[PDB]
């Protein structure tokens, strides 16, 4: 039945045109693609896992493009925050997350690549408890700190063979988004002081002085010496002798890049998430000193305070991951984040003047651009939308499709020649 | 306020603030106020002092911009709006406003080019950028030329463009070639449409007929051109009256006239009579619409005497045959002169009608009275002033001969409508003036003809109905839009008419009677489907279009009072319960269904007098007096259920759709109820088959013919059931004919 | 081809100030061909003076932004 | 049932994949071996909500428990369905009564035999619904054994 698909996407347009928010379209989308990248990745031809992977791409396009628009266009603008020199880091943090959607959306597109990340199955049988070298007998001290202060031949090699099981599954939920998750874990696996390394993630907040927050908030939270914290954890990560996804853990959490032997698995989706991290940390602690919510005492050490643009990443991240970047999906999908889009429609029309050799690329730009005027009318140009319909139609018309072919005609006069 | 308020302010916040950061700081609030005290030497050195600290605030830079600006200072006024921009990306006026400003003081340097490339992008195509394209040439008549033909290629439709085309012509007095683009011109739709071409269009034509060039080259065509002036003067009348005043109004009439008479001692058989002869109605239909216009504002005796006199003049114009179309040269040519007949006699139409409404054979006094020669002199005594030389005046010489004084009828007034929706580019206004018009008159009106003429090959249903793109866009949705429109206009127009008829007004005459965003809406579906959209601006307007679809459609935060969605629901019912086809049944039906289904949880909560969710900023006002009551929810639900059982018999589930009509004793269940049966005994009435069930088949006939008759029985007693025939009454009767004879 | 804040600078020599003046600046803390570079820019604002901006764009090299204040 | 009571808020916040507060020197020491996923979280409130339904049943609110039962076609809901079933055909099964209660007495009882022959038709089929089985598989034949020769 598959050969259906188109079937799926026109429906959607039925019920859009038919019930006279438009953002739904898309979302209907992305569960469609979803659906069929269910299908043929299930049971399947060898042949299909290529292919529904190329659907599962698709859904995760449709994912963003929601997310991205909805926060652009949906944007009726809001109460700004006064803030006072008394209110704690927690609040500028937020202001700036308010005021500026540059930056917001640098976030957004963060939550995004989260959503879509791999994380493997729990680790079974875990130990009853750390290091349990105890047993040898030769920790004199049962601090993760121990066998730092003194050669590493201290801990037992199944000792550190679990501590790798156990920071590399830490790792995987941090860079998933999986914050609740990655305490329970720390907690449950008796890695308390690992745990408690995971709750200086927040910025310092008192419900009572930061009146603002006074509803999310009924506890102050968060650590004050936040740039303290944050070089403390990123000069633990270049100390060596530690496993190497905790390493990577500290360099996430202080806004740096992972040491080599961990980012050399990390795909165009894992890079370019670090690297946004990069520029979103360094931005956040930029405005802080910028407003005198810093104090001197807490620059312990240097770290990088020039962000880069998210331009500039994805032109890094790209030419670190050509393949990848080049796949015609993941393309439109930095096009959104860039928000150059109608300009890349535009280009892949002209490219019908090797879009024709893959399927799903002629319908994705057509519906995408049908959404986009739907959306933003005026946002792409005329001719091109003719252009796209035109050639989409011309092969709902090679499926043998034509049954649905009125629905995608109500957007021009040129559908009088139909 | 004056000096002493504001410099006074100085020792209110020096009391309070006094620090020279903070000092520095109030100076943009500061010039704040001396902007408004008319200081500019004075407010110049509070912003600028501000600047001092806050170097990097757009607004600052920019009101220093726009003080240099009142200052005339080009270099210092364009250097502020710089760093306003170069600071903020989105202030794409600024941009304009840069590009606009370097290309007037010096256009010797290549940035003034360059600012002008972007503002383009920006504002794609916008009046002004072509307006700067110009003024950068400026800084040779061959040149000029050049530019403007390359700017007609891509935008054929810009009216000052075209305009200005003439005008060069003109400037090298070779007006054959300017009259010529002037006659190829009245073929575009929307040229025709713009007040300021046909004046240009008027003055080119004159101009040629007194030039020399006109004489010595030749007096063959000599009337063909003659013919545009006269549509000219009906496309210039016809916008003059709607938008000029009382005074600019009356005095086109005159030049009117003047052609009139001086066209009609030519005479002849061919394009420029028949000409006149379309044209000399459309006169009379405008000094109609022109004399209305005087006595609304003016006194009762004033107004019942005008209007006697329009009406006159509208039947004037009704009475004028349709144009020979076929004795025109060309396909376009002929098309056009018709489109103008359709549109004359509609305006006409209705309008004769609703002055008729008021009394009892209103219209037989009216010509029985002034078609008298008397009424002839009494008309141009109010619309022209004596002094004129009455000999040469069209008006005055006119042979007002057997005035038919027939009240027109709706089948021929329908045809006239649909025929010229095409006349006034399918504006929402021409749709919603209409629709008004028929909404007193016991016939409705073929909306859904409408749009087939005006978008060809619009699915009536897009099969994408999920998501709201606008490439779904059905003529369902616009027919479910128009219908809000004027359900929408007309509530209006009755609450202002109850704080100071609405129906008598003319189409030119009347003011915008749909809401800015519902017009807005309209342009942008209309430019996107002629495609006639602008590639910058298609993603715009796509998006425009989007965002009323969720409402066209009652789903997510639709801003629907229930009565409206009720509206909607019976009448795509009762238009589809008309239809032939089952194609369009079953769409009309399923949207009316639609419609019922998400009304009746509103009005449950309307039948036990609760309070409905009011909406916010809704795209179809919302009134309370229409609002629905609990007298008429009854009624609603049984209606509903009916619109519910005839999708089930269109589906396939006739034994509940049976159950159901047979539930509830209404005329309109009878004509489902029998045309079911009907379609259960003709399919088997014929064929071999089991001797038992053919005479179950008959018995399925024997209940069609019972029904019809319950119908025709119940229809001949009494009025109000006649109106309650899905189909009309000599419809069911024909079929019954066949039925008996079966 | 087409350092960014080189770019900026030579389009600003050819003929946002503000940014220009910030990428400068960190293009020379990125020796001596920077503090060239710094020198040239203050010459030119010199020459474009030639005022609460005036203060924000300037917010032996010493001794010269004494000389000026 | 007390006990799921008090895990369903954490799953809530689980389900959406958020974090849960760590303990504080807790008695039974956390591990992530076993951390809760999403993966696991419908079932725990499917099989949650059978042990609200028991105990409803046990108590006397015999519609709510079946209402629920019935909702979910599971094993070990045929295995309490039928049990309840049975009970209440029972004891009105041999005393003197109305005639039309009767037969609504003996349609309970039929629906017993129904039960418990789903449980053992789907029970030899599958190995992994033996093991679901609330009670040994040859009790449920015991039963039913008793249940036709009533």
């Amino acid at each position: 039945y598959q050969t259906e698909r188109f079937t799926k996407f026109s429906d959607t347009l039925k019920e859009f045109k038919i019930e006279q928010d438009p953002f739904n379209i898309i979302r209907e989308f992305r569960s469609a693609a979803g659906q069929l990248a269910l299908d043929l990745a299930n049971s399947g031809d060898e042949s299909n896992v290529i292919s529904s992977k190329d659907w599962e791409l698709e859904a995760r396009f449709w994912h963003l493009v929601e997310l991205l628009l909805v926060f652009r266009n949906a944007d009726l603008d809001l109460d700004e925050m006064e803030l006072h020199p008394y209110n704690s880091r927690g609040l500028f943090e937020k202001k700036l997350m308010q005021d500026n959607k540059q930056l917001y959306q640098i976030w957004i597109v963060m939550v995004w690549l989260k959503e879509n990340t791999y994380v493997m199955e729990r680790p079974k049988n875990v130990p009853t408890s750390k290091w349990l070298s105890i047993t040898s007998g030769g920790l004199k001290s049962c601090d993760l700190d121990f066998p730092l202060r003194e050669n590493t031949n201290v801990l037992d090699v199944k000792d550190k063979e679990e501590d790798h099981i156990f920071f590399k599954y830490i790792y995987e939920l941090i860079l998933a988004g999986a914050i609740d998750e990655a305490l329970e874990e720390a907690k449950l696996s008796d890695n308390i002081s690992i745990c408690m390394i995971l709750c200086g993630i927040q910025e310092y907040l008192n419900p009572v002085i930061d009146t603002q927050i006074a509803n999310e908030f009924n506890t102050q939270q968060g650590i004050k010496k936040h740039s303290l914290w944050r070089r403390t954890v990123y000069s633990l990560s270049q100390q060596a002798g530690l496993d190497p996804y905790e390493r990577a853990i500290y360099s996430y959490l202080s806004g740096a890049i992972p040491n080599q032997e961990v980012l050399q698995y990390s795909d165009w989706e894992s890079d370019l998430h670090i690297h946004l991290n990069q520029i979103l940390q360094t931005e956040i602690e930029n405005y802080l000193l910028e407003n005198n919510q810093v104090g001197t005492d807490e620059l312990i050490l240097p770290l990088p305070s020039h962000a880069l643009t998210v331009q500039e990443v994805l032109n890094r991240v790209a030419s670190r991951h050509p393949s990848e970047s080049e796949h015609p999906i993941r393309v439109l999908m930095a096009s959104v984040i860039l928000d150059s889009l109608p300009s890349v429609i535009h280009s892949s029309v002209e490219m019908l003047l090797d879009i024709i050799d893959k399927p799903y690329l002629l319908r994705i730009v057509t519906h995408l651009a049908i959404c986009l005027d739907i959306i933003n009318p005026g946002s792409v140009e005329e001719v091109d939308k003719s252009k796209l319909i035109t050639t989409y139609i011309s092969l709902l018309k090679l499926q043998g499709l034509y049954e649905n072919i009125p629905i995608y005609a109500t957007f021009l006069n040129e559908s009088d020649c139909l | 306020r004056s000096k002493a308020d504001v410099e006074r302010y100085i020792a209110s916040v020096q009391g309070s603030t006094p620090s020279p950061r903070q000092k520095s700081m109030k100076g943009f609030y500061f010039a704040k106020l001396y902007y408004e005290a008319k200081e500019y030497d004075l407010a110049k050195k509070y912003i600028c002092t501000y600047i001092n600290v806050q170097e990097r605030d757009p607004k600052a830079h920019r009101f220093l911009g726009l003080l240099y600006e009142l200052e005339e200072n080009t270099d210092k006024a364009v250097e502020c709006y710089r760093r306003s921009v170069e600071l903020n990306p989105t202030q794409k006026d600024l941009v304009l406003k840069i590009a606009e400003l370097l290309c007037k003081n010096d256009v010797t340097d290549g940035r003034a080019k360059y600012w002008l490339e972007r503002a383009a992008k920006l504002f794609p195509g916008s009046p002004a950028i072509y307006k700067l394209k110009e003024q950068l040439l400026d800084c040779g008549w061959n040149k000029l030329f050049d530019l403007i033909q390359s700017e007609l290629y891509v935008r054929p439709d810009d009216v000052h463009v075209n305009i200005r085309l003439v005008e060069v012509y003109r400037s090298t007095k070779r007006l054959k070639d300017a009259v010529a683009h002037c006659h190829e011109a009245e073929r575009n739709i929307a040229l025709r449409s713009s007040l300021e071409w046909n004046s240009c269009v008027v003055q080119t034509l004159k101009e040629y007929l007194e030039s020399l060039q006109c004489l010595e080259s030749d007096k063959s065509d000599w009337r063909a051109t003659n013919t545009d002036l006269l549509l000219a003067y009906a496309n210039l009348m016809l916008l003059t009256l709607s938008t000029r005043d009382v005074q600019e109004s009356r005095e086109l009439l005159q030049s009117f006239d003047s052609a009139l008479q001086s066209v009609k001692s030519l005479g002849g058989n061919d394009e420029l009579s028949a000409t006149f002869l379309e044209m000399k109605g459309h006169f009379y239909m405008h000094a109609g619409s022109l004399l209305l216009k005087m006595g609304q504002h003016s006194s009762n005796v004033q107004w019942r005497a005008l209007s006697e006199l329009a009406a006159l003049c509208y039947l004037i114009a009704f009475q004028v045959p349709r144009p020979k179309i076929k004795l025109i040269k060309g396909e376009a040519g002929q098309n056009l002169l018709e489109m103008m007949a359709c549109d004359r006699l509609s305006q006409s139409g209705h309008m004769l009608l609703n002055l008729s409404r008021g009394k009892q054979d209103f219209l037989k006094e009216i010509v029985e009275t002034f078609a008298n020669k008397s009424g002839q002199s009494a008309l141009y005594d109010a619309l022209f002033s004596s002094q004129s030389p009455k000999d040469t005046s069209f008006l005055g010489s006119d042979d007002i001969g057997n005035i038919d004084v027939r009240e027109p009828e709706l089948e021929d007034l329908t045809r006239y409508d649909v025929g010229a929706i095409r006349a006034h580019n399918g504006s929402l206004q021409h749709l919603t003036w209409l629709g008004l018009q028929w909404n007193s008159l016991p016939a409705l009106p073929g909306i859904r003809k409408w749009l087939k003429q005006l978008f060809h090959h619009l699915p009536h249903e897009t099969s994408r109905l999920e998501t709201n793109a606008p490439e779904s866009i059905c003529i369902l949705d616009l027919e479910v839009f128009l219908l809000g429109v004027v359900y929408t206009s007309h509530l209006q127009l009755k609450e202002k008419c109850n704080s100071h008829q609405p129906l008598c007004l003319p189409l030119p005459v009347c003011k915008q009677l749909c809401t800015e965003r519902q017009k807005s809406w309209w342009d942008a579906v209309c430019t996107l489907i002629h495609r006639k959209a602008v590639p910058g601006n298609v993603a715009k307007l796509r998006l425009l279009v989007q965002h009323e679809i969720n409402t066209l459609r009652a789903q997510e935060k639709h801003g629907l009072q229930p009565a409206l969605l009720v509206h909607w629901a019976e009448c795509l019912q009762k238009t589809g319960s008309g239809l032939n086809s089952f194609y369009d049944q079953r769409e009309y039906m399923g949207r009316s269904v639609h419609y019922w289904k998400k009304v009746l949880p509103l009005l449950k909560i309307i039948k036990k007098k609760n309070s409905i969710p009011e909406p916010i900023d809704p795209l179809f006002k919302h009134f309370h007096s229409v609002d629905i009551q609990a007298s008429e929810i009854v009624e609603y639900e049984e209606d509903a259920h009916i619109t519910f059982a005839i999708l089930d018999a269109v589906n396939g589930n006739i034994e509940d759709a049976v159950t159901a009509f047979e539930s509830i004793k209404s005329v309109v269940s009878y004509w489902n109820l029998a045309l079911i049966f009907h379609r259960k005994a003709e399919d088997i009435e014929n064929d071999a088959l089991s001797p038992e069930e053919q005479e179950e088949c008959k018995n399925y006939l024997r209940k069609t013919r019972d029904y019809l008759i319950k119908i025709i029985d119940d229809s001949d007693s009494n009025l109000s059931v006649v109106k309650k025939l899905p189909v009309p009454l000599e419809s069911v009767k024909e079929m019954l004919n066949s039925v008996m004879q079966e | 081809e087409f350092v960014s804040i080189n770019v900026f600078e030579v389009y600003l020599k050819l003929v946002q100030e503000t940014i220009d003046s910030l990428i400068s600046g960190m293009k020379i803390f990125y020796v001596a061909a920077c503090c060239n570079v710094m020198s040239q820019e203050i010459v030119s604002k010199i020459l474009e003076k030639n005022k609460a901006k005036l203060l924000e764009l300037p917010l032996q090299d010493l001794m010269k932004c004494t000389y000026k204040i």
